[PDB]
Parts: structure tokens; sequence; C-alpha cells
RNA sequence: UAAUGGUUUAAAGGAUCCGUAGAAUGAAUUAUAUAUAAUUUAGAGUUAAUAAAAUAUAAUUAAAGAAUUAUAAUAGUAAAGAUGAAAUAAUAAUAAUAAUUAUAAGACUAAUAUAUGUGAAAAUAUUAAUUAAAUAUUAACUGACAUUGAGGGAUUAAAACUAGAGUAGCGAAACGGAUUCGAUACCCGUGUAGUUCUAGUAGUAAACUAUGAAUACAAUUAUUUAUAAUAUAUAUAUAAAUAAUAAAUGAAAAUGAAAGUAUUCCACCUGAAGAGUACGUUAGCAAUAAUGAAACUCAAAACAAUAGACGGUUACAG
């Protein structure tokens, strides 16, 4: 067998080109690799530690907007919700 | 004003953990209704492990019965309720947050509003 | 001054409702809802009292 | 014999805003002699509705969190701590340091984060509540009610002072240990005042964008940011901010929607030094703050840029 990284699995029902059978395709795939990214207000999840534990680190540090990819407003609301959750004995 | 209380009641009686939370809710609700208030919801959260070993007064806890209460009351009685909560050994953590009614008279709790049910009318349909 | 005092007193009267509601209109509206429902008692009193408490 | 000036950096924007006088300035149409009168809504306002987290700001009250220090124990043993390396009158055999618990006290606020924003500025980002303020667009309404603003008023970092609390950490002064030719310094150790809170006084900062406020206008692009649509797509329109610019300006650096084109009102400047000094006055418990000279001396003094030299300056090569 060979390492799965070095191989490319062409999905089912998809068209392909001969290029797809090449290291170029895998390399191009590597280089070019939710609830809050929506109309939902993150400040309504302040009592739901499971949901907003996805937007923190293993130690609990809120993730930068560069990571979360949220809008500025939803980043601010999410940070407020996480801090409030930390204060009220959850989180 | 509509307020949302989220209490973390202690559970010392292992065989019936909900016993404390029921009488907490009864006391707070009696206070609210006898002070020209209204109680809209008493949504129970379950028994959950606290993130840390939280020490209310001089006893350490590792888990608690979480519960939510949505109630309409005035500012003075809301402060009184918070006062009673803070000086109660049964309660480990407490928090009261306003739910703004400038748009809608009817509004669901934070949990139901997060699920998608914006108001109690949706939640009863 | 009479004006300021009368305005504040009228604000402090009982059965004064916020959000532009009037107690007479509210009572008539609730009775109209019930009569319309018939045309298509303590529980209704509790509903009325809850409404007046929320709108107080 | 130069104001046919200036104030980001050469001298010069008031810390900020509010607002009185102004013998300051200021919309539209018509009529009659710059005014009066009647009309108008484009500036400036008021009240609703709608949307949005008006979340952020201010005061108040109520909470949370990591850590630090000390105290007590538990076991365990000879070093620990600090430094460039060491040493310290008060580290450890009186069992220390490290570890694990348990109590106590103060102060602070990790991530998010950009101070994005909010606030007149100073400031302001752990949580919640009360009160107060702040957004856009529509509807209706007032009919110039505006701008600026001498004097005045209010607020105003850090330090400082007066009382009363508090004082864990940090830490002026002081006392010691080093280093040094010397140490009065940088470094190390104890550490008072202060830093914290309450009630005040004081009103200064490179209180800075070193850039006063308002109004009208001027070529682009790209980003966001916030609304309004239209069916993720219109690389969607309308605003603000940010970034790079055209023109213009400018001693240039550069500014760039203002340091451009204009208008209005206020503040300020007039060589260096003497000097923000002296004297006086006012205020303040004081420290001080404000106001603020002159003689004497000189042909200096400063700003931007240019080319070098130098650097206990960077990177790359050989
Ligand atoms: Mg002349
Ligand atoms: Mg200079
Ligand atoms: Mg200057
Ligand atoms: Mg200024
Ligand atoms: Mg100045
Ligand atoms: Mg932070
Ligand atoms: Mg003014
Ligand atoms: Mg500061
Ligand atoms: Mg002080
Ligand atoms: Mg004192
Ligand atoms: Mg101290
Ligand atoms: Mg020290
Ligand atoms: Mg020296
Ligand atoms: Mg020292
Ligand atoms: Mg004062
Ligand atoms: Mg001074
Ligand atoms: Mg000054
Ligand atoms: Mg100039
Ligand atoms: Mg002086």
């Amino acid at each position: 067998k060979i390492d799965q990284s070095l191989s490319k699995k062409l999905p089912k029902g998809t068209i392909y080109d001969p290029f797809d059978f090449s290291m170029g395709r895998i390399h191009l795939d590597r280089k070019y690799q939710d609830i809050m990214k929506s109309g939902a207000n993150p400040l309504e999840f302040y009592a739901r530690p499971r949901i907003l534990s996805r937007y923190v680190t293993s130690t609990g540090r809120i993730q930068h907007r560069d990571i979360t990819g949220l809008s500025a407003k939803n980043q601010r609301r999410l940070s407020k919700a996480i801090r409030r959750c930390q204060a009220i004995g959850l989180m | 004003m509509l307020y949302e209380l989220i209490g973390l009641v202690r559970i010392t009686n292992s065989n019936a953990p909900k016993l404390e939370a029921k009488e907490l809710s009864s006391t707070i609700g009696k206070l609210i209704i006898q002070n020209r208030g209204v109680v809209r919801d008493i949504v129970p959260m379950g028994i959950r492990y606290l993130p840390k070993i939280m020490k209310k007064d001089q006893e350490k806890h590792f888990r608690a019965y979480h519960f939510l209460m949505l109630f309409d009351s005035s500012a003075a009685v809301q402060s009184e309720i918070l006062r009673t909560l803070k000086k109660d050994p049964r309660v480990i953590r407490s928090s009261i947050v306003k739910v703004d009614l400038d748009k809608q008279l009817d509004r669901a709790s934070s949990l139901h509003r997060s699920l998608g049910k914006k108001s109690i009318l949706e939640l009863v349909n | 001054t009479p004006f300021i005092t009368r305005i504040m007193a009228e604000l402090k009267e009982p059965l004064v409702l916020s959000k532009g509601y009037n107690i007479e209109e509210v009572d008539k509206f609730l009775a109209a809802i019930e009569s319309a429902k018939r045309e298509r008692i303590e529980k209704l009193e509790d509903r009325r009292e809850a409404i007046l408490r929320i709108l107080s």
C-alpha cells in the first residue's frame, strides 16, 4: 500500500481530467483546502456552552476573527456571549 | 421588564437531585407573583458538571442542577430577587439578564430563541 | 408649578399602562376577543391580570 | 526700505467642550422705502414610527476569574534565591526552597483585540442590573430659531497635597551588597511615601493629529463599515471611515477631501539668549497654577532637504 496523502480519490459521479492523476492535483488540493455564520445572534447562546465552546481553544481562549471568519458584529457578540457564559458559572 | 434568571442550584440529596431546584423555583416564583410580577417560563436545564470545583460560601461543589426562569418584574423586585439568590446557600451561581421588549411584548428564553423559536407563541404551536 | 406636578401625578396613577396602551381600550379589546371567540371565567381573569402586570 | 504675513515640523491652535456680549457673521420669494411686512423650507431644531446588539459611554449597585503574597499543615532533604558573575546587617537544620492541600487579604482584568468603536477632551474593552446620553431612514411639525465665541462656566492623565480607611504586589527616599580609578548611577536585597477606596484641593502633560470650529465646493481607485433594495447573484446603489493618489498647495518633508479652492468667527506668533525667569497680583492647605517684564550680550538662531563621515547599526554574499 501507499500513503493516502500521496494518492488521490476521485469521487463518484464527477468528471475528471488526466491532470487529476498527478502530484500536481494533490498539491493543489492541499493549498486550497457555521451556526454563527448566519443570521443567528450569538448573544442568544450565552447559556449554551456546547455551541460556543467550538469557537474557543482547548484552554478556552476566544479565537481571533481571522480564525472564526465571522463578521465584526458577530465576532463582538460571540465574544460577549462567551465572556457572559464564563461569568455565570458555565464554560 | 422581562428578565431571564439562570440559577445553578446545589444538589446534596443524591437520591432526589431535583428536590432543591423545585423549592428554589417555588420561592423565587412566589416572590415574583406576590410582588405584582409574572412568571413566563421555568425551563429546566439538567444536572451538569460545573467547569471547576466552585466554592459557594464554605462548601465546594462539582456539579449542579441548572435551571432557567423567565419572568416579568419591576427593577426593584428584580434586585430583591438577585439579593435573595446571592445570600442563599442552596444557590451556587446566579445571573439575571434583561430581555428587551421594545420590539415584541412576547419573547422566548435565550435557549428557545437560540433554537429558532423567537416567541412563546411559536413554542406553543 | 402646577403643570409638572399634574403630569408626574398622572404618570403615577394606578392602572397606568406603558407602550401607549390604555386600560379602557385594553379591557374592551379583551372582552371583544372573548365575544368573537364565542361567536365562532377565572382563567380569563388570570390572563387579564397577567396582561395588566406585563403592561403596567 | 515686506505682512499684496503666518501658526504640522522654522516663533505661533487655547486640554476640551458649553455658552454670554460681539459696536461679529449668517437661508429663500414678493412688496414698500440696509430695514420693515407678508410669505417659503434647502440650514437648525421637536415629536412619533420603523430598523438595528443603538452592545461600546457616564454614574451607581451587585458579581466572576487567573495569579501573587503571607499563614498553617502533609511528606520529603540540603541547599535556596539572585546575577554578566557575585554578594547582601534581616533565606534555610528553629527543616528551608520545590511540591499538594486549606485559610486570609488586597490589587488587577488573559483570549476576543482592531481602541474596531464609544466619549467634548481627559478617558474607556472580565460579568450583570438601574438610570442618563448617543444611530439611520421615513412621517408630521416649527419657520433661520443658525455659526462662532472675548469675558465666564464645566470637566480634565500622571505626579502632588488634606482627612479617614486599606496596603497583596510594585516602588521615589533611605539603609545595605555589587560594579568602578572613583559610584554620588545603571544591577541586587530590605523597603517608607505613593500606587487602592471614600470626601475634597489643585487645573497642569509630547493634555499630540505637535493640525481650533463651522459652511460650500473639487478628479479617481481599492477596501471595509452601515443602510436601502433587487433576484449566493446584481463584481448591486447611497453614506461614513480607512489606504494609495490626480489636481492644488507647499521651504520641502508632505497634505489630499485638508496642509486644496473659498467664506465666517475665535485663539496665538513676530531673532537667539536673559525667561516662562524676576517683581507684583489673583487663587490654592501647601507643592504650586495663572498672568508675565525689562536691562545686559550677540549676529546669530532654527526648519526641510542634499552628499558624505560615523554608529558598542541591520541583512546578504563572498
Ligand atoms: Mg507696507
Ligand atoms: Mg523643536
Ligand atoms: Mg513650533
Ligand atoms: Mg487640540
Ligand atoms: Mg500646545
Ligand atoms: Mg483583554
Ligand atoms: Mg459655541
Ligand atoms: Mg492612562
Ligand atoms: Mg493621588
Ligand atoms: Mg491619607
Ligand atoms: Mg502599600
Ligand atoms: Mg522590589
Ligand atoms: Mg552614567
Ligand atoms: Mg533599588
Ligand atoms: Mg475640581
Ligand atoms: Mg507647570
Ligand atoms: Mg500648557
Ligand atoms: Mg505651511
Ligand atoms: Mg509660575
